Parts: structure tokens; C-alpha cells; sequence
């Protein structure tokens, strides 16, 4: 009722939780999808090798963990007579996690392709391509760290 | 009258009953198409191996029951003769935006990989528990959106 | 080409083509084909001839 | 206490209205303007080589 | 063959074709076809041979 | 994705071709024809096939190896014709840039066959017809580029892709020939390229990158053997008879450009996986085909792509190499070779 | 490209004029809850039921095209597939009798409401209630007649190379089909509190 | 004024109208148009087969007959006061056969082109366009069925 | 101004009158244009085919005449006073003849260039180009009866 607290402020809340999924989801398949391309296109020649190479798609998957562990987050946050303040910053959240995590999974797609592709042919790119999805997973963790900061501040020194 | 349930709240809740059932269709829509291709593709070939490899289809199957679990619990909320309120016509908006990309997000991955996938088993027969992993881990991307959105839906009614 | 009656077949094959020949040079000079009767042999009657 | 001076209710109505029927319009026409003609198989074409 | 001509001859062309009015019939080729009457001038004896 | 729109023009021509493979004669099918005694057995035993009466009108005496060749090959350019003349638009292009690879080779064996003196009425008897256009015999005019280029070619399609040719010598032999044809297939192949990677959609694109990629490594592995009859050649004269899209470019390309012997062209292929063992083992000819059908084979795989019409096509003509060689070996008594035909399906 | 520059335009001149109330303090102006308060809810309802046969019968139309021409391209070296292929042509013209089914379901309710009754609580709510169901039936049975339409071409193009094919490939034509039930059974849902407009 | 009754109201059924021929006739056009094309590439080796061919073309004809037989009917109930609730009807009576109509006549026309061609080269394949062709043309009839529903109330007990 | 008759009523008047010809005009253009290039091409060889080649083009010309019928007709009913509901139903006749006769003219357009380029080869297909001509033709038949049904009713009644 309040000025600070519109009927309406739950929908930027409500918009942040499911942002927090959405983008993540699309980040995640895109990087299982094209890695999965890669995976099944090298072990028709080379089919020892396929746990050692799979491990993209676990990079890949770990992306959308970051969306569910923010989405709960802000789930539980939500509330019918929270203040406006609340709900910009739970949309902060939701976009800050969502679309960096859409950022890494194109990042792992293309160099989970790309290198597991080369490691079919030669043995001593492997540690190569862990080291470098290591650097576009951790675009992901950046994105959840801001996220989690945010949150914690959607209630702190808050009043109706 | 109460102003937390304007007369027009209705509108957001059956909003989200509608993305979630539709995106839902969408998402395994995709997934049985492409992997329909990836098995036909293959029938001339090698006849023997489609009814054991199927599975892409009954998993992109599963996806519209998702959307189904999460399209009838908001249907069975709404009313006329409640003081449905706003604050619940935005919690049941997100459920239907959560379980429906979530699931358009899974089918399309469960389609590019199943197509693939049975299209070069054909020439491999060691390469199948690598694609039913891939899968698997593709699936579980829309079981994420029903957790969340069932969450949703238990809050936005308390 | 090894069931048994493989060259009876041949023979009567080669005048199949030939007639097919001789139908074709009738059109090119436009002469109408004479009309057997249809029912001279049978019609289904299961009759000897 | 209405919705706008300008922007009414009834306006709004017809301008969504006509909204979704031009845009089924235009998506009919964007299928008529790929209608192409089969021209291969209505001129002859002939060469010495074959039979 | 009077484009080609016309490039060969360096737009120095001199060219007439008449209509043949009915299908001429080509045996070897089962078919009968339209024909034109045509004449091209010139005096070099390597020209006229091309 | 692909399904939803390919229909709306190539539905029908996509279920036709696809009934053409059905067609393709079976390794099952193969060893059957291997056993005939005689011509007169093998036209009875293809009869049972998917070709049928296409002889019923030679006689006994008339069968002869290059008769069946002929009478084979024109059931593939007729089939052929039709799938191109009930379509449109961007698949009538694709139709088309196939054809232009064939009379490419119908200008090089035009202009050859003329320097030897030679009269047109073999040569056209020589020329493979899909390759046809109305002003081709008219190459038969004169032995000089220049002049054959402004009087004939320029009205082709193929006039765009003369660019490097005029900076040869003014005078024609076999050997300046084989470079033109070389260069005009350069060009042809980086066009065709092109045109597939704009307009041609998913996931015909993809597949038929991959097709024209194994034809440009074909033909830079070719090039690189037969350059070492001559004694002498300016590596970076090759580099212009070598095509830019192929897999081995452009680390490979430009090893084998300038390899001087066998061992150098050897070791320039050995860093590139897919060919390492084309030279080292068995004749290099037949390598190029199990792979071309394999590829082949795969590009069935995929549906809603236009890429089955360069499959369907590539694959048959291979089919006509199987009869022949079959069919030769009947002919001359001599069957040891005869199981050496050439078969994925 | 001409399109993409419209909606790049579209949403600028969207965003700015946010703006532009939003600073000004008049931002309360563009007030969506008082659009859905005054717009009639017939025109809720039409557009819901319009759509509802609409959407379903472009479902059914561009499925059995897709499958149609297979049919008879396949058909060519193979008439035997014809006839036995006539199912796939079904599977896609039934989405068309859902949403010929619920077009009858929710006409009953299209009464005329008294005019002081005109915008009560009940009325918005069947106005809602019908536009949203009839979206739902509507653009699942359009999603699921496309995907049954491009099964039932690889299922045509399978049979004509070998008969034992088919039964098999069926089996993913039937898993298709089930969408477009399982959009009817939401529509009815989502509609079944709605009551006739009072 | 009248709340039931503004003076906006004929704008829906006017436009209704008008769409319920305007959709159909580019549908028709269309089927009309692609399958046109189909009998003249057939016609001219096997000119035997044109009137045999042309059911599609017939079809796509009956197409447009379900546009008019709706429009004139919405017409005849058009007026200056008609109310609010009418003209909704009429709209959706229009809607309901043009967009079916619109998507029938496409259907008629990528069948027929191919149909035709079919029918060519494999004689027995004729009876398989027409039964394909009934399904599509069907299609429009259900149209036509939800706008004579819709219509048959458009007049009933509504009061200003 | 009294609300029945607002001062933009007419402006749907002129927008519905110029709309008549306006659409008619481009299906006729299109027309004219795509199955004179189908004459001109044939006629090089063909030109004792020319005069019985033309019919497409006149069939396409007729379509302009029902525009020109209807935006006349229509032209004659507007006032500085005429009631909305006047305005909105020469809306409705104009765009029925209009997009109606557009539809038409892609179809005389496509079937004319195919069908003339056909009889050169075929002369036993000109009778079957005219006759799906004609089911073409009477898609813009429909456009105008259904104006011309509107425009009757269009000032009955009215009570400006």
C-alpha cells in the first residue's frame, strides 16, 4: 500500500526469479548441445576415449546449477507486501546470474567442440582444454558471486 | 474491496498457465522431430537397431509431462469466486515461464544430440551408454524449472 | 539366367522386339493396325482350343 | 478516472485488433512472394548428344 | 550467330535472315523445325573462311 | 529447424531422388552379376533390377561393353534432367552449378580434340551431355584463348571464372590446356563453395561443405602427383592450380605447392589424419572413390536437405563405373579383377 | 536489414517514451491494470475462440502438407505407400477437430451480460479464462500438427524402402500426437470454473 | 452514447467482414496459383491428363465460396447501433474463416503442385492426391462450421 | 460534434476509397508485368501466337475496372457530415475489392507467364490456361460482390 511498496513490486521479483533460469537453461543446452556434437562425431574412430572427453558436458550442466541455487535464493525471498526496493534488486540478481551464465555456456560450447575435436588426434591437447573451459566456466561463477551479493542485501536495512 | 486483489489479477495467472503448457509442447515438439530424422535417417541402414534406441523420443516425451504437472496445479488455484491476488497472479506468471523455456531449453538439446547421436551409433555400437548419458544430463535442465516452479507455486498461494 | 527355360524365352523375346519394330515403322507412316477379335480364343469359359 | 484523454480503451481495441490482422496479411503475402515458376519443364531444350 | 558475328566482324556487320514459312523436316532428328535464309558480306579470304 | 520449410518447394523433388536410392544396386546384387557367362546373361540378370527393359530394344549381337555404358548413362542424365526441370528457385541454381564442373571438362576435351586435327563429329560423340550448352562446338572455330574467350565464352556462365587464364602463353598445346582446365576448376569449386555457404540453409550447408571440401583435396592430391612427370615448375605456379576450401588447406596446400618428389608429397599429406594412409598402401585411384561413397553414404543420413541430390548423383555414376568394369571383364574372358568393384550400399 | 532495423526502431521509441513519463512523474500513466479493467471482455473471449480454430486448423494445413508431398514424391516408384500412409494424414487433421471440439465448448458461453453487471469480477474472469485457454489449445495443437506433419514425411519416405519399417517409425508419430491431447485437456481446465457471462 | 452500444462498435464487424473474403481470397489465390503452375508443367508431354488434372484448381475454388457465404451472412446483420457484444461476434465469425480459409488454400496448393506432377509418372498415384486434397479442403469447412456457430447468436436477445 | 458523426468519420471514407483502386491497381500491375514477359519471351519465336497470347493481360486489366467501379461508387457517398458507420463500411468495400483483386492478380500473373510459355510448346494447353484463368478471374468477382453487398447498406438507416 505504501509508496515504497506498490501491489505491483512483486513482479520485478517474480520476473528476477524466473530470469535466473531461463538464460542459465539456454546457456547450459547450447553447450551440452554442441558439445554433444563433438562427443559423438570423434568416438565413431575413437570410442576408449568418450569418459575422458564428456567432461564439457559436465561444464556445461554446472551452469545451470548456478540458475536453480539463485532462483531458490530469491524464491524464498519473495513476499506480498515487499517494499520496491526488494524487487529491483532480486531483478538485479536474476539478470546478473542469468545472462552471464548464457555468456559461458557459448563459451563452452565452442571450445568443448573445438577441443574435443583435437583431442581425438592428439593426446596432449587435453589438459589444454580443461585449462582453457576452466576460464569460460569461471565467467559463470563471477556472475553467480554478484548475484549472491546482491541478494543479501534485498532486506537488509529495509522498511515498508 | 481488497486492493492486493485487483479484479484483473486473473489475467497474469492464466498467463502462466498458458507459457507453461505451450513452451512445454514446443520444447518436446523439437526433441521427438529431430530425433524422428536421426532415426529414419538410419532405418535403411540398419533396421535393427531402432526399437532399442528410441530413447531420445520417450525422453523428449517426459518434457510435456512437466509442462502438464505445472499447467494443472495453476489451473487448479484460479477461480472466480476467490480473492485470487495479485501478488499470486505474478508467482504463478513465473511458474509457467519457468517450466516452459526450461523444458524449450531441454528439447532442444535432447534434439541436436539424439540426432546425432543415432545417426552415427549406426557405425559405432560402443558409442550408445555415452549418448544415453549426454541425455540424461541434457533432461535434468528441465526437471530444474518444475523444482523451481513448484516452489513458486507453493508460496504464491501462502 | 539359369532357370531351365532361359533360351526358349530369348528366341520368343527377340521376335517381341522385332514386332515391336514393325508397330513403330506403322506409325511413322501412319497405317492403322488391324483389329483381332477379342473373343475368337475365350472369354473365361475354361474352353479348350 | 478513464484510461486517456487519447489513448482510449476504445481506440486500443481497434488499433490491437487491426494489429493482428495485418499481421496475418503481411505473413500471407511474405508466402505469395516466393510462389516461382517451374521454367525448366515449360521450354524444350535439346542437344545432339543424346539419343 | 549474328552476336557472334557482330564480335568477330568488330561491329562491322552486314547481315540480312529471311523467314522460310513453313517447318522444315529434320529425319534423323524425328522432328520438323522452323529455318531462316540468311547472307553475311565481307571480301577477306581468311574472314569469309571463319 | 530444417523441416518446417523444405517441403514448400522440395518436398516432391526429395521423395523422388530417394526412390532412385532405393534403386541402387546392393552388394548382394553385385555378386549376382558377377557370375553371367556372357553380355546376353548380364542383360537378363540387370532386367531383375531396378533397371529393367533398359536394353529391351538392342539386339543380341549389338550388346558390347561401350553399348551398355552408353545405354546406362543415359538413364542417369534423363533422371537427372527431370529432377532439374521440376524445380526452382535456389535448388535450381544448386542443379546447375553441378553442370557447370561437366562442361568445364567438355571445354578442355573441345579445344584439345581441335589442336590435334580432328573434326567436331567425334568429338561431340566424346562429350559428356550434361555438359552442354548451344555455342559449344562452336569452340571448334579456332586454337587460340583469346579468341575463343571473346568470340564464345564470355556469353557461358562459366565466363567469370577465366581471371588467371589470358596471362598464358599465346600459343595452345596439351599442356597449356591442362593448366587452363585446372585454373577454371579453382575458381569453379571456390564459387560453388560460396554460393553453398549463403544460400544454401541447414543442414544441407554443413554436409555439402564437407562434399566439395573431399573434391578439392582430391583434386590438389591429383595435381601434385601428375606435376612430377614434368621436370620443372614454379611452386608458386602451382599454388594457382590448388583450390582454397579444401581440408588440406592451407597448411597442406602450401607443402605440396612446393614438394619436388614423391617423398615430399608424401610427407606433406602425413600431418593430415584423414588421408595419412592414401599413399603408403594400395592403388591411390580407388581410396578416392570408398571414400567419396562413404561420404556419400552419410549425406543420405540426413532428410529435408538438398544435399541428396549431389549424393544420388555421385553415387550412380559410381554404379555405372561398377557395370562397366563388370561388364568389360565378362566381355574379355578375364575374371580375376572382376570382384573389384567398388560398393558401400 | 529492412525488418530487424523496425524492430530495433520499435523498441527504442518504446523505451524512450518509458522514459520520458517515468521522469516527467506521470509514470502511474501507462497503467496496464486499468487497460485490463475497461477493455470489454468479449473481445477477450472472440479473439480466444477465433484463434482457438484458427491456430489449430494452420496445425493441421501445414502438417499434412509436409507429409502430403513426401507422400506423393515417395509414392512415385511406390504406390503401395499411399494408402497405408493415410494415417499420418490423420494423425494431423484430428488437431483440427480439438479445436473445432472446444470452439462448440466455449460458444455455449458467449451470453449477453446485463449492463450493470457488465465489468463485475465474474465476467473479467471468464473474459480472461477464454482468451488464455483458447491461446493454449490453439498454438499446441499448431505445434503439434507441424510435428506430426514432419514424422509422418520420414515415416512415408521409410516405407517406401522397406515395409517393416513403418510399425516401427509409427511409434514416434503416436508419442507426437499426444501434445495436441494434452493441450485439449488443459484447455478444459482452464476453462471449466469460467461461468456464462451473467 | 450507450455503454453497450459506443459508437465504435460496427468498426469490428465491418472489419470482419471484409476479412472473412479478403483471407480467403489470398488463400485461394495462392492454391490457384502454385498448383496452376503444376498442370502446365505436366500438360505439355501428357496434355491427355489437363482436365483430369484440374480438380485442384477446383478445390481451391471452393475455398473462396466459404469466405463469401460467411461474409454475406455477417454483412446482412451490420447497423449504426448495433451493439458491442455483435460486432465481437462478427469479428470472430470473420476471423475464424478467414485465417482457416487462409491456411486450407495454402495446403490445396503445395498438395496439388505436387499431385499433379505425381500423377504424370505413376497413374495409380492420382487417387492418392485426391484423397491427400479432401483433407486439406476439409480444413476450411471447419472454419466455416465455428463462424455459422458464432454467427447464429450474434442477434440473439441482445439488447441496447 | 455530434458523437455519431465525429469530424474523422470521412477520413475512412477517403482512406476506403483510394484503397479500391489503389490494391486493385498493384494486382493488375503484377499482372500486366509478370505475363507480358512470358509473351514477350515466346513471341520471338512464336509470333503468329502473339494476338491469341494476349488474353492474360486483359484478364489482369478487368481486375483494375472492379476497383474503379467500387472507389467510384463509394466516392459519391462521402460528406462533411457523413455518420462513422458510414465511414466504416466504405472502409470495408474498399479493402474487400482491394486486397481481394491483389490476390487475383498474383494468380492471373503466375498461371499467364506459365501458361503462354507452355502453349508455345503444347497448343492443346491454351484451353486449359484459360480455364484456370478463370477461376483466377472469379477470386476478384467475389471482392467485388461483397463491396458492392457493404456500399448498399452503407447509408440506410443512418441517422446523421
Amino acid at each position: 500500500m505504501t509508496e515504497l511498496c506498490p501491489v505491483y513490486a512483486p513482479f520485478f521479483g517474480a520476473i528476477g526469479c524466473a530470469s535466473a533460469i531461463i538464460f542459465t537453461s539456454l546457456g547450459a543446452a547450447y553447450g551440452t548441445a554442441k558439445s554433444g556434437v563433438g562427443i559423438c562425431a570423434t568416438c565413431v574412430l575413437r570410442p576408449d576415449l568418450l569418459f575422458k572427453n564428456i567432461v564439457p558436458v559436465i561444464m556445461a550442466g554446472i551452469i545451470a546449477i548456478y540458475g536453480l541455487v539463485v532462483s531458490v535464493l530469491v524464491c524464498y525471498s519473495l513476499g506480498q507486501k515487499q517494499a520496491l526496493y526488494t524487487g529491483f534488486i532480486q531483478l538485479g540478481a536474476g539478470l546478473s546470474v542469468g545472462l552471464s551464465g548464457l555468456a559461458a555456456g557459448f563459451a563452452i560450447g565452442i571450445v568443448g567442440d573445438a577441443g574435443v575435436r583435437g583431442s581425438s588426434q592428439q593426446p596432449r591437447l587435453f589438459v589444454g582444454m580443461i585449462l582453457i573451459l576452466i576460464f569460460a566456466e569461471v565467467l559463470g561463477l563471477y556472475g553467480l558471486i554478484v548475484a549472491l551479493l546482491l541478494n543479501s542485501r534485498a532486506t537488509q536495512d529495509v522498511v515498508c | 474491496s481488497n486492493i492486493y486483489a485487483p479484479l484483473y489479477a486473473p489475467f497474469f495467472g492464466f498467463a502462466g498457465c498458458a507459457a507453461a503448457m505451450v513452451l512445454s509442447c514446443l520444447g518436446a515438439a523439437i526433441g521427438t522431430a529431430k530425433s524422428g530424422i536421426g532415426i529414419a535417417g538410419i532405418g535403411t541402414f540398419k533396421p535393427e537397431l531402432i526399437m532399442k534406441s528410441l530413447i531420445p523420443v520417450v525422453m523428449s516425451g517426459i518434457l510435456a509431462i512437466y509442462g502438464l504437472v505445472v499447467a494443472v496445479l495453476i489451473a487448479g488455484n484460479l477461480s472466480p469466486t476467490e480473492d485470487y491476488t495479485l501478488f499470486n497472479g505474478f508467482m504463478h506468471l513465473s511458474c509457467g515461464l519457468c517450466v516452459g523455456f526450461a523444458c524449450l531449453s531441454s528439447g532442444y538439446a535432447i534434439g541436436m544430440v539424439g540426432d546425432v547421436g543415432v545417426r552415427k551409433y549406426m557405425h559405432q555400437p560402443r558409442l550408445f551408454v555415452g549418448i544415453v548419458l549426454i541425455l540424461i544430463f541434457s533432461e535434468v535442465l528441465g526437471l530444474y524449472g518444475m523444482i523451481v516452479a513448484l516452489i513458486l507455486n507453493t508460496r504464491g498461494s501462502e | 539366367f539359369q532357370r531351365t527355360f532361359v533360351n526358349e524365352i530369348r528366341r520368343l523375346d527377340n521376335v517381341e522386339r522385332q514386332y515391336r519394330y514393325f508397330y513403330s515403322l506403322l506409325k511413322k507412316h501412319d497405317i492403322k493396325l488391324y483389329e483381332g477379335d477379342t473373343d475368337k480364343y475365350l472369354d473365361g469359359s475354361g474352353e479348350l482350343y | 478516472d478513464i484510461l486517456s484523454s487519447i489513448w482510449t480503451e476504445g481506440l486500443l481495441m481497434c488499433l490491437i485488433v487491426s494489429a493482428l490482422l495485418l499481421f496475418i496479411l503481411i505473413v500471407a503475402l511474405s508466402w505469395i512472394s516466393n510462389l516461382d515458376i517451374t521454367y525448366g519443364a515449360l521450354e524444350k531444350s535439346t542437344n545432339p548428344i543424346k539419343k | 550467330l549474328e552476336q557472334i558475328l557482330w564480335r568477330v566482324l568488330r561491329g562491322n556487320l552486314f547481315f540480312k535472315t529471311v523467314e522460310i514459312e513453313q517447318p522444315v523436316y529434320d529425319v534423323k532428328t524425328r522432328e520438323y523445325k522452323h529455318k531462316n535464309a540468311f547472307i553475311v558480306f565481307s571480301h577477306g579470304d581468311l574472314i569469309i573462311k571463319r | 529447424m530444417e523441416g518446417v520449410y523444405f517441403n514448400i518447394d522440395n518436398g516432391f523433388i526429395e521423395g523422388v531422388v530417394r526412390g532412385y536410392r532405393n534403386g541402387l544396386l546392393s552388394n548382394n546384387q553385385y555378386i549376382n552379376l558377377t557370375q553371367c557367362d556372357t553380355l546376353e546373361d548380364l542383360k537378363l540378370q540387370l532386367s531383375s533390377t531396378d533397371y529393367g527393359n533398359f536394353l529391351s530394344s538392342v539386339s543380341s549381337e549389338s550388346l558390347t561393353t561401350s553399348l551398355i555404358q552408353e545405354y546406362a548413362s543415359s538413364k542417369l542424365y534423363h533422371e537427372f534432367n527431370y529432377i532439374r526441370d521440376q524445380s526452382s528457385g535456389s535448388t535450381r541454381k544448386f542443379m546447375d552449378y553441378i553442370t557447370y564442373g561437366y562442361m568445364i571438362d567438355n571445354v578442355a576435351l573441345m579445344i584439345t580434340g581441335t589442336i590435334h586435327d580432328r573434326d567436331k563429329g567425334e568429338i561431340l560423340q566424346r562429350c559428356h551431355p550434361l555438359g552442354w550448352f548451344d555455342t559449344l562446338p562452336t569452340l571448334s572455330v579456332a586454337t587460340d584463348l583469346e579468341s575463343l574467350y571473346e568470340t564464345v565464352l564470355v556469353d557461358t556462365p562459366l565466363a567469370p571464372y577465366f581471371k588467371n587464364c589470358f596471362d598464358t602463353a599465346e600459343e595452345l598445346d596439351d599442356m597449356n590446356i591442362e593448366i587452363i582446365r585446372n585454373k577454371l576448376y579453382k575458381a569453379y569449386l571456390e564459387d560453388f563453395y560460396n554460393f553453398v555457404t549463403e544460400e544454401i540453409p541447414e543442414p544441407a550447408k554443413e554436409c555439402m561443405q564437407t562434399l566439395l571440401g573431399f573434391e578439392a583435396d582430391r583434386r590438389s592430391i591429383n595435381i601434385a602427383l601428375n606435376s612430377l612427370q614434368s621436370s620443372d615448375i614454379d611452386p608458386d605456379l602451382k599454388s594457382d592450380l590448388l583450390p582454397n576450401i579444401g581440408k588440406l588447406y592451407p597448411l597442406a596446400t602450401f607443402h605440396l605447392a612446393q614438394a619436388q618428389d614423391f617423398e615430399g608429397v608424401r610427407a606433406a599429406l602425413a600431418n593430415v589424419y584423414e588421408y595419412r594412409g592414401f599413399l603408403e598402401t594400395g592403388n591411390l585411384e580407388d581410396h578416392f572413390y570408398q571414400l567419396e561413397m562413404e561420404l556419400c553414404r552419410d549425406a543420405f543420413t540426413q532428410q529435408f536437405a538438398i544435399s541428396t541430390v549431389w549424393a544420388w548423383m555421385k553415387s550412380k555414376e559410381q554404379e555405372v563405373r561398377n557395370i562397366t568394369w563388370i561388364a568389360e571383364c565378362i566381355a574379355q574372358n578375364q575374371r580375376e579383377r572382376i570382384n573389384n568393384y567398388i560398393s558401400v550400399y | 536489414s529492412f525488418s530487424h532495423f523496425l524492430y530495433y526502431l520499435v523498441l527504442i521509441v518504446v523505451i524512450v517514451y518509458g522514459l520520458y513519463k517515468l521522469f516527467t512523474g506521470h509514470g502511474s500513466d501507462i497503467n496496464f491494470g486499468k487497460f485490463l479493467l475497461r477493455t470489454s471482455p468479449y473481445m477477450w473471449a472472440n479473439l480466444g475462440i477465433a484463434l482457438c480454430v484458427g491456430l489449430s486448423v494452420v496445425g493441421a494445413a501445414w502438417g499434412i502438407f509436409i507429409t502430403g508431398s513426401s507422400m506423393i514424391g515417395a509414392g512415385v516408384r511406390a504406390p503401395r505407400i499411399t494408402t497405408k500412409n493415410l494415417i499420418s494424414i490423420i494423425f494431423c487433421e484430428v488437431v483440427a477437430i480439438y479445436g473445432l471440439i472446444i470452439a462448440i465448448v466455449f460458444s455455449s458461453k458467449l451470453t449477453v451480460a446485463t449492463a450493470e453487471n457488465m465489468y463485475s469480477k465474474s465476467n473479467l474472469y471468464t473474459g480472461y479464462s477464454l482468451f488464455w485457454a483458447g491461446i493454449t489449445v490453439g498454438a499446441s495443437n499448431l505445434i503439434c500438427g507441424i510435428a506430426v506433419g514432419i514424422t509422418g514425411a520420414t515415416a512415408a519416405i521409410s516405407d517406401a524402402a522397406d515395409s517393416a519399417l513403418f510399425v516401427k517409425i509409427l511409434v514416434i508419430e503416436i508419442f507426437g500426437s499426444i501434445l495436441g491431447l494434452l493441450g485439449l485437456i488443459v484447455g478444459l481446465l482452464m476453462a471449466g470454473k469460467a461461468s456464462e457471462f451473467q
